[PDB]
């Protein structure tokens, strides 16, 4: 039928589009698509069409409620702030070392919880935005 | 000339270091494959192999239901894409 | 019927590798044969590194621009 | 054109995106900014009845689409949110600067000077707890009213619309809220000028010829 | 005896004190040479292994160890990838 | 057989370790085996040093008087020496801190050194055994947990050999005891401990146990961060290699800085030459590792990356902005540093040194005074004096250091500009839109399109390596002159004459070469003769690199063709050589550029090493 | 047998970093003092004057060379008097440039502003000429009246440039210029 060059380009576009939409599904079976390489882990899609993180991004605590994570992050923040303040400025612990006595383990254990509070509040907002 | 496949796209093939020797079909296929990889919202998880000699892990996810819903998603996506063009 | 950009009309090049990519050029002539893959002959004020300023482009690699919808300052 | 993937910033066909917060859906902002500015509260008689914005700071969000197609510069809605927040904070700061010099409330160290009270309350064992409580309360009332999306002009809330209205305002048929908003904005700008004057007097004595003896 | 060269050698007056005896005798040098000969034999073995590459039957005819089976199945220790990365995690 | 050309040598030898192209041992197990073999080579090299130190060396005499004795590296038995030179030379002296390291880590005898050599040889044998059997099982070995465990074990070693370990009461048997009991082996005094003028062994052991524990925790945190958000989307040997090389370069440069300013080896600062050589060597290694990180990033772009909307895709899309802004930074820095240096040169030349532009490094002085210094030296930012200061070797900066740091910034930014430009244009430029199909390294694209010389991505590294060497030369000149002034107590000759570059010539290079050149002359030869000879040899290598860089192939190919004609027309040899076997052809363009760069940098390194030895001897 | 001069660190275990506000000024820094009473700077000036006088003594009184060296001496004296207000260390005597941002003698803010205005003038004049002469002919062949019009009209560059930046007439949309997309982005 005297195929046009534009018709050949149309077929190339159709082939590319069909391939692209076909290789996504479980009919190509390439090492890239193996769990922990490119895919989203089987039953745990991290985000949908809109780039909004799902509760699956939290891992083990993917079903801890938003209120509980808020309480966890606030308690961790308060305890970590108390430990940091009691280690650095109020009753300093390095100056206690200069006195020949050991550290106070309570202060260190408390101050260890600040990054816990950070990631906990990030996870708390993730849960709240997902309705959990 | 610049419609040749990229070397990264032709990796692990005989045309890895010589993408200019690949077929038109192969170049188009890999150029569509790279686009397919970048759509993890619809990319398939491709379940793990069963290599251990023990019994199959019970897990908590049904691969059959996921495969069926992925077939449905692939069908609808292809329909929409062909409607677009 | 005529297919492709009108003669003498400014077009923007959509070919990623072209020296005048996303730049603007004047259409000299469009080959009205369906078998020609790159009929749209476009002339540019700038010459490329080969000191040639005329090249043929495919129909899908050129965007026809209206008389005042582009930027005269390139 | 270019495929659906590989679209970032300056690539043709790349719709602008705004998703700073991990956990929130992607938002695609239109230019707006100037369009919102043309119908924006402010611009009273003091500057000729027109929206006094030299240097074109409200147009930079529109110019984001020309620079790199990225939300580098704030939307005018974010500018109004910042102006409102600055105005309220500066009203409170001015009243605090002229109230701490005469009044004292808690177990905080006695420091009438405003420029030293913050540090001396940091150092106080029974002041650090109070400042921590103030900080967490402010953080709560600030993250609850996060706005943030006003950076791209889609805040879904008029600027300075925290969940706070104990009186009958914003609900009475009378008491036009436009005049109240204009009064709030202009008094906020006035308080910001006052705080700048306080800082200048603290650093360059005799600058403002009314706070010469002030701290 | 040495002719000192350099301003700091003369200024600091550091002397190169030769030990009275040698330090390793001759027997321990021989033991070091023997151990180096064993290392050389191992190096020859490694060179022969690497030059001819890995044969295709091994890693294909020799079944993977249960550790290797489970690691490849679960994608650990650089598996589920195409990199070496000794400083993985 | 062998009916190839001499080009085959330099073509395969340039990719002889490009194992990804070697289909035989292409698996990652083979690459781990290569790592094992390399570590065996490193162990044997350390065994070499320890064996020659313990065999013909004065370590037993070094531990007694570390300040008054010069460490001996190995015995010299060159047959070319003249009896006098034989009587003159005692043994090859030491230019590395291995005596100091052995003294620090508890070596007190040559028997311990011999046992160390045997252990190093046995460990090299173990590494060879591990390389004999590549296997996914061996791929489990390694990780940040493993290196942190190595750090913990090194902490245990240092605790066992700390000077205060004798006073230490056994913690695991009699309990932790008083705090001082632990302070016998674990301290955080901070800074130089006086006496040995180095960090206490207790400090180093405590550092290592803390680092190991923190590394274990960080590795666990990173792996749980891999639990959720598990995405190995881009795996490539070159991506991970670039990561490792950049981190290693940062760590090595930091090692140079913090080992000069916080020496950890006892009685090291008293040895000026070893300190200077340490700093220069580690800075060169760190710069090389960073350059390798950039190179392997470029390679990953060339042949392992697939375009996406990811971090790298965003970098590539706006590569014009990156290159343009880096070019602006380099132009500004070079213009201003060169102009200020030339202005100072003119002012000093015209007898008006006061009219020089000396911009005080007030920002670095502010940082130093506020954060580091314990006494008011400059008085800006803070003037408090520390009641209980700690000691270190942080230099006190002045006006010239501002210009020198701007030169350093210019060098670093220009190197980054070249490397980033080449890596991002590996995806293509408008002169070469299809560079993604030509590989990392190639000669050119011919004389067409105006010319395409050095357009390859490998040529970007080739051009940027000159800048790497130049930047390292700049800041190593800075360090060497600073420490020479400090040791010679001048500290004012530097602070005044480093403002203008004629100072950098006269007072640094011309001044510090006086003793090196007298290594051998008509009067005789002294211990510096070897270093003057190496100085000349390095200059010769540098100029041969000039030959390979300036003159290009075609000339040399025609000349070699004429030489082949002479051979084939020569008597008694045309019957034997028909030029069919290993045909002599001129070096390919890429091979020539690499060999010229190699001679250039070999002469660079050897020249500066000889100069450092002759100046700080 | 000794090492490099050991510096003393601040064992800052207090948990706070104190920055003295009163030390944020050149006059409060203990390592730089005004050139007027800097003994090293005065010695430098004396040595310069002595060298100039020695150079002058070579030429006889009243000669042209004598007058030239005398004018050089007067220039040096005036330069020294002017530089007495500068800041020059405490051990070097060479006047320093203060790039903190304080408006002081020998500062950087005023020279920075002057240079930036001048070179924005240059760049805006060139850009205006290129915009009003979109032609290679007028680039190789300078339109001197139009070129000088642009050069003298670029005096308002700081405000016109910002107006164009905010109004979109200064920068170009990335989709309308030759940008590198050969990787088929
Ligand atoms: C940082 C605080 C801040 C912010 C974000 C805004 C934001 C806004 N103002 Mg506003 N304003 C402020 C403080 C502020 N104002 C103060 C203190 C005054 C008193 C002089 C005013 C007086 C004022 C008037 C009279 C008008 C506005 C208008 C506007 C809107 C458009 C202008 C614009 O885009 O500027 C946003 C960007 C900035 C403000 C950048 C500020 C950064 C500069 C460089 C700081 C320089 C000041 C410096 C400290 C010197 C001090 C000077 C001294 C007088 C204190 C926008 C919502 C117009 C309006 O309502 O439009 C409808 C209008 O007509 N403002
Ligand atoms: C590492 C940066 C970071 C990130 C990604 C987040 C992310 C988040 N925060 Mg958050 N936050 C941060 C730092 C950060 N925060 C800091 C430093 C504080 C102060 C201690 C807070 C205090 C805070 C509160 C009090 C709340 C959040 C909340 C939230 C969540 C939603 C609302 C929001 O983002 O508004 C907050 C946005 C910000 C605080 C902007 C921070 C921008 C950072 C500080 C960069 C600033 C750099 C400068 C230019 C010695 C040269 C979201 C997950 C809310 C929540 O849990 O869900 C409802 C909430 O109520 N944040
Ligand atoms: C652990 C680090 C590491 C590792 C594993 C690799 C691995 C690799 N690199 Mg690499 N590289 C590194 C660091 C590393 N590199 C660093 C730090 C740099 C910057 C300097 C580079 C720069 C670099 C470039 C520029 C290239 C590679 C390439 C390669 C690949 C092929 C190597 C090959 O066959 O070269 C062959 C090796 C040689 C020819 C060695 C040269 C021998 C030296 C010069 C002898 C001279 C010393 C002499 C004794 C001195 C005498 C002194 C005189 C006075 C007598 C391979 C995957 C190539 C590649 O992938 O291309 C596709 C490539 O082109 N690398
Ligand atoms: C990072 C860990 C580490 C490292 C690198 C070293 C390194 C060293 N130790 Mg050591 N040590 C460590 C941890 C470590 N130690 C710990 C934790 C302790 C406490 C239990 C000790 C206790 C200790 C003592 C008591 C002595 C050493 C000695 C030595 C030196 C010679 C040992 C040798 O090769 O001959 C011994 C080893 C062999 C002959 C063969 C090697 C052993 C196997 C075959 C190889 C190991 C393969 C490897 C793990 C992979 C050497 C510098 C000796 C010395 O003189 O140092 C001053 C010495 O007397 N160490
Ligand atoms: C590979 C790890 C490792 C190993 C095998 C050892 C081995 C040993 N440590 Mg040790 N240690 C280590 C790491 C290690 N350390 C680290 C990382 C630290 C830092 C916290 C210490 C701190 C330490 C102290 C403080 C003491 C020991 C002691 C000892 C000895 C126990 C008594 C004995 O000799 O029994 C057979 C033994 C040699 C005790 C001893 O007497 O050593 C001299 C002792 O008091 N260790
Ligand atoms: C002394 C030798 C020398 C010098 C001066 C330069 C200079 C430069 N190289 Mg370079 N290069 C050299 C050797 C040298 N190279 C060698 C041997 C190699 C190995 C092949 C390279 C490889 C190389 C690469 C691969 C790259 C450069 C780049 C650059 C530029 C960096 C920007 C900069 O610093 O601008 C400052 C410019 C100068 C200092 C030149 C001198 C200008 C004047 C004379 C000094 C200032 C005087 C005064 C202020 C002006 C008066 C103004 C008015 C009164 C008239 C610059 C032009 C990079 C580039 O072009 O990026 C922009 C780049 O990518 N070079
Ligand atoms: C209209 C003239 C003009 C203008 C507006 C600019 C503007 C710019 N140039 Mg540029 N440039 C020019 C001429 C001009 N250039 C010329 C003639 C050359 C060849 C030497 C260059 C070479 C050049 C390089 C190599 C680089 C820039 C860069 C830049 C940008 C940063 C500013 C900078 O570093 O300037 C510095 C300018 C120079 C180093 C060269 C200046 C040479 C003269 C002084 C300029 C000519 C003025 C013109 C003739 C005036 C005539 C007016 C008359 C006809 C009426 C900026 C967009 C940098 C960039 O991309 O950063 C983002 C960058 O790396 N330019
Ligand atoms: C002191 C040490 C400092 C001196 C060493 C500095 C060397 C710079 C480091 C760069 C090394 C990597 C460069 C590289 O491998 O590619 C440099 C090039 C890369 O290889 C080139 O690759 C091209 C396609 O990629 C073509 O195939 C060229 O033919 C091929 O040469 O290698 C060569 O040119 C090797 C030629 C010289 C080989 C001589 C062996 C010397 C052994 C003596 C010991
Ligand atoms: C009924 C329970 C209750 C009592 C009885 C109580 C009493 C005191 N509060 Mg308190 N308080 C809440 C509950 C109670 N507070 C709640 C729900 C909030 C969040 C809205 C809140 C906020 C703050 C803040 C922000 C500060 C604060 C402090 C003090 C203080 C002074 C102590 C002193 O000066 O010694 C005393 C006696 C201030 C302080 O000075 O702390 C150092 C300080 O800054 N409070
Ligand atoms: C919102 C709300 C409520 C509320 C509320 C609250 C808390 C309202 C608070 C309002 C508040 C606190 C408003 C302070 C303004 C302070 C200003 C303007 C300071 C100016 C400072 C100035 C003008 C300084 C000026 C000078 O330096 C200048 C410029 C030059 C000199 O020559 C002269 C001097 C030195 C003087 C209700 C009623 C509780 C319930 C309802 O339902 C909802
Ligand atoms: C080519 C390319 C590549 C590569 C890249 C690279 C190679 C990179 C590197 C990078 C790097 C290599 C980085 C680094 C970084 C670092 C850092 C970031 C640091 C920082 C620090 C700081 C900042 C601090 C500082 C300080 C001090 C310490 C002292 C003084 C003061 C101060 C504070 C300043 C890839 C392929 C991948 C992609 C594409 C492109």
């Amino acid at each position: 039928y005297t195929e046009s060059a534009q018709d050949a380009k149309l077929f190339e576009t159709v082939f590319s589009t069909y391939t692209a939409e076909y290789l996504k599904g479980p009919m190509y079976e390439t090492p890239e698509k193996m769990i922990g390489r490119r895919p989203f882990n089987p039953g745990e899609p991290l985000w949908g069409e809109d780039k909004k993180l799902t509760s699956n991004v939290l891992g083990p605590l993917k079903r801890v409620s938003s209120n509980e994570l808020a309480f966890l992050t606030m308690i961790c923040l308060a305890i970590g702030a108390w430990g940091e303040a009691q280690f650095l400025w109020f009753d300093p612990q390095f100056a206690a070392i200069d006195r020949g006595e050991y550290f106070n383990p309570i202060y260190i254990i408390a101050a260890s919880l600040l990054p816990v509070s950070f990631w906990a509040h990030i996870a708390c907002y993730i849960q709240k935005a997902n309705g959990k | 000339v610049c419609q040749n496949a990229k070397q990264g796209e032709l990796k692990f093939t005989e045309y890895w270091t010589k993408p200019y020797e690949a077929d038109a079909l192969t170049t188009l296929f890999v150029k569509a494959r790279v686009a397919a990889y970048n759509d993890v919202v619809n990319l398939f998880p491709l379940p793990n192999p069963k290599l251990t000699s023990g019994p199959a892990e019970p897990t908590s996810v049904d691969y059959d239901a996921l495969t069926k819903e992925a077939m449905e998603g692939q069908k609808k996506r292809i329909e929409a894409a062909m409607a677009s063009v | 019927a005529w297919v492709g950009p009108k003669k003498g009309s400014q077009v923007r090049i959509l070919r990623p590798e072209s020296y005048w990519f996303q730049q603007r050029g004047t259409v000299v002539n469009v080959n009205q044969k369906t078998n020609i893959k790159y009929p749209v002959t476009v002339k540019f004020d700038f010459v490329n590194y080969a000191n040639v300023n005329t090249n043929g482009f495919a129909l899908w690699e050129v965007d026809e621009l209206k008389e005042g919808e582009y930027d005269p300052d390139l | 054109a270019h495929p659906k993937h590989m679209l970032v910033a300056g690539v043709r066909g790349y719709e602008m995106e705004w998703q700073p917060i991990p956990g929130d859906a992607v938002k695609y902002p239109k230019p707006n900014s100037e369009e919102m500015f043309k119908t924006m509260i402010g611009a009273d008689v003091e500057t000729g009845g027109e929206a006094w914005d030299p240097l074109g700071f409200h147009k930079l969000f529109d110019r984001n689409f020309d620079f790199n197609m990225l939300p580098v510069y704030p939307h005018v809605q974010w500018l109004r949110e910042a102006e409102i927040k600055h105005g309220r904070v500066c009203m409170l700061a001015f009243i605090g600067c002229f109230a701490q010099a005469g009044y004292h409330i808690g177990s905080y160290p006695v420091q009438p000077d405003w420029s030293k009270a913050l540090a001396e309350c940091y150092a106080s064992p029974t002041g650090a707890v109070g400042l921590f409580q103030i900080s967490v309360l402010i953080g709560w009332i600030e993250g609850k009213n996060y706005n943030g999306d006003a950076w791209v002009g889609m805040s879904e809330k008029e600027p300075g619309d925290l969940g706070f209205d104990p009186a009958g305002f914003t609900k009475n048929p009378d008491f036009d809220l436009k005049k109240a908003q204009l009064q709030e904005i202009k008094n906020g700008r006035l308080a910001m000028v006052g705080c700048a004057s306080i800082a200048a007097n603290h650093f360059i004595p005799g600058s403002v010829p009314l706070l010469t003896g002030f701290y | 005896e040495r002719i000192p060269g350099g301003k700091f050698t003369k200024a600091q007056g550091k002397i190169v004190a030769t030990p009275d005896e040698d330090g390793f005798t001759d027997s321990e040098v021989a033991l070091a040479l023997i151990i180096a000969a064993v290392v050389l034999y191992l190096a020859i073995e490694v060179t022969k292994s690497l030059f001819y590459g890995e044969d295709p039957e091994t890693t294909a005819k020799g079944p993977m160890t249960p550790f290797e089976k489970r690691v490849v199945e679960k994608g650990l220790f650089g598996s589920r990838g195409d990199s070496y990365s000794p400083f993985r995690p | 057989y062998g009916r190839c050309a001499t080009q085959r040598y330099f073509q395969v030898l340039g990719n002889i370790h490009d194992i990804e192209l070697n289909e035989s041992l292409n698996s990652p197990q083979a690459i781990q085996a290569l790592s094992f073999g390399q570590l065996s080579v490193i162990l044997l090299w350390l065994a070499a040093y320890t064996f020659h130190i313990g065999w013909s060396g004065n370590f037993e005499a070094f531990i007694d008087n570390p300040l008054g004795v010069q460490p001996i590296n190995h015995f010299v038995l060159d047959p070319h020496y003249s009896q006098y030179k034989v009587d003159t030379t005692i043994a090859a002296l030491t230019n590395h801190p291995i005596y100091h390291w052995l003294m620090t880590v508890g070596f007190t005898s040559n028997a311990q050194i011999y046992r160390f050599t045997l252990g190093l040889e046995i460990t090299a044998a173990v590494m060879l055994v591990l390389s004999l059997a590549p296997s996914v099982g061996l791929l489990s070995m390694g990780g940040l947990e493993v290196v942190s465990w190595i750090s913990i074990c090194w902490a245990g070693h240092l605790v066992n050999f700390a000077p205060g370990a004798a006073n230490l009461t056994n913690v695991v048997m009699e309990g932790p005891g008083s705090l001082g009991n632990l302070m016998n082996v674990l301290t955080f005094n901070g800074g130089i401990q006086l006496g040995t003028q180095a960090l206490a062994v207790s400090d180093v052991a405590h550092h290592h146990v803390a680092i190991g524990i923190v590394g274990l925790w960080i590795s666990a945190l990173l792996r749980v961060s891999k639990y959720a958000w598990n995405f190995n989307t881009q795996s490539s040997y070159h991506l991970d290699l670039s990561l490792s090389l950049t981190v290693g370069g940062i760590l090595t440069s930091l090692l140079a800085q913090q080992a000069y300013v916080y020496p950890a080896l006892s009685y090291l600062p008293y040895d000026y030459l070893t300190t200077t050589s340490l700093y220069v060597h580690h800075q060169y290694i760190g710069a090389f590792l960073a350059t390798g990180g950039f190179v392997h990033g470029g390679i990953f772009l060339v042949r392992d990356y697939t375009l996406s909307n990811d971090l790298v895709g965003k970098l590539l899309a706006t590569k014009a902005t990156v290159i343009s802004t880096l070019s602006w930074i380099t132009l500004f820095l070079g213009f201003h540093a060169t102009g200020l240096y030339m202005h100072n040169d003119a002012m000093a030349a015209f007898g008006v040194p006061q009219k020089q532009i000396i911009i005080e490094p007030v920002f670095a002085e502010f940082i130093q005074q506020v954060f580091f210094l314990g006494t008011p030296v400059y008085g800006l930012g803070s003037a408090a004096v520390s009641s209980t200061p700690t000691l270190s070797f942080l230099p006190i900066i002045s006006g010239g250091d501002f210009l020198v740091h701007h030169a350093i910034a210019l060098g670093l930014h220009t190197t980054v500009l070249v490397l980033i430009k080449g890596a991002l244009d590996s995806q293509g430029s408008y002169l070469f839109p299809d560079k993604q199909s030509f590989g990392y390294g190639f000669a050119c694209d011919g004389p067409g399109r105006g010319g395409t010389c050095d357009i390859s991505t490998w040529d970007s590294f080739y051009l940027a390596f000159f800048w790497v060497n130049n930047t390292v030369a700049w800041f190593t000149y800075y360090f060497h002159w600073k420490v020479l002034s400090l040791w010679q107590s001048s500290t004012a000759v530097f602070d005044e004459n480093s403002l203008y570059l004629m100072g950098w010539f006269r007072d640094y290079l011309w001044q510090n070469c006086a003793a090196l050149l007298s290594g051998y002359d008509s009067l005789g030869s002294n211990d510096l003769a070897v270093w003057a000879w190496a100085f000349l040899l390095a200059h010769l290598a540098w100029a041969t690199g000039f030959m390979f860089l300036i003159s290009w192939r075609g000339y040399w190919q025609e000349l070699i063709d004429t030489v082949i004609y002479m051979h084939l027309k020569a008597p008694f040899f045309n019957e034997i050589w028909s030029a069919d076997v290993v045909t002599p052809v001129a070096l390919s363009i890429v091979q020539a550029r690499f060999i010229g760069l190699a001679h250039y940098v070999a002469g660079f390194i050897l020249t500066y090493l000889a100069f450092v030895v002759g100046a700080t001897s | 047998i000794d090492t490099a001069p050991v510096t003393k660190m601040k064992n800052l275990k207090t948990g706070t970093v104190e920055v003295d506000q009163t030390k944020l000024s050149v006059k409060s820094w203990g390592h730089m003092e005004p050139c007027g009473q800097n003994k090293k700077f005065q010695k430098r000036i004396k040595d310069e004057a002595f060298k100039l006088k020695k150079r002058q003594d070579k030429y006889a009184k009243g000669s042209a060379a004598y007058a030239g060296v005398q004018e050089v001496i007067d220039q040096a004296k005036d330069t020294a008097k002017a530089y007495e207000g500068r800041w020059c260390g405490k051990k070097d005597g060479l006047p320093r440039v203060i790039a903190t941002g304080e408006v002081t003698r020998g500062g950087i803010v005023t020279p920075a502003l002057m240079f930036l205005y001048t070179t924005g003038w240059i760049g805006y004049a060139g850009r205006s000429y290129l915009l009003r002469t979109k032609d290679a002919a007028k680039e190789i062949k300078i339109d001197v009246p139009l070129a000088l019009t642009c050069m003298t009209s670029a005096f308002a560059w700081p405000v016109y440039s910002w107006q164009d930046i905010t109004n979109g007439r200064f920068v170009a949309k990335d989709t309308e210029i030759r940008v590198q997309r050969m990787h088929m982005a």
